[PDB]
């Protein structure tokens, strides 16, 4: 799939509100990382039953 | 240059974009632009309401 997307999008148009909602998936992707990491670590629970 | 590709796009863009969009949509149904009243925007925020009222009574009902 990523050979397949390499050779297609140099070659072709997108509208505005695609590109502005490709780059929103970065954020995304980042905010869940530290909630989640301190969930892998038990912090909530540890906490909660102090 | 010719906009190819998927560089990053300004606020602006984004709804001048979404406006010829409207416009044309427009055209295709109703074969005029006049659009002394927009009913393309009226009918499509009362699903958005349908679908938000719906949700709603599901937190209500998760709460419970």
């Amino acid at each position: 799939a990523g050979m397949a997307a390499a050779a297609h999008v140099p070659h072709t148009i997108y509208s505005p509100l695609f590109r502005k909602f490709v780059e929103w998936i970065e954020y995304l992707c980042l905010m869940p990382i530290f909630p989640l990491a301190l969930w892998l670590m038990n912090v909530y629970a540890a906490i909660r039953y102090r | 240059g010719s906009g190819y590709g998927l560089g990053l796009s300004t606020r602006t863009q984004v709804t001048g974009y979404q406006f010829l969009a409207r416009r044309t949509a427009m055209a295709l149904t109703r074969w005029r632009v006049r659009m002394e009243i927009e009913p393309g925007r009226r009918q499509t925020l009362a699903v958005v309401a349908s679908v938000s009222a719906a949700l709603v009574i599901c937190l209500g009902a998760l709460l419970w």
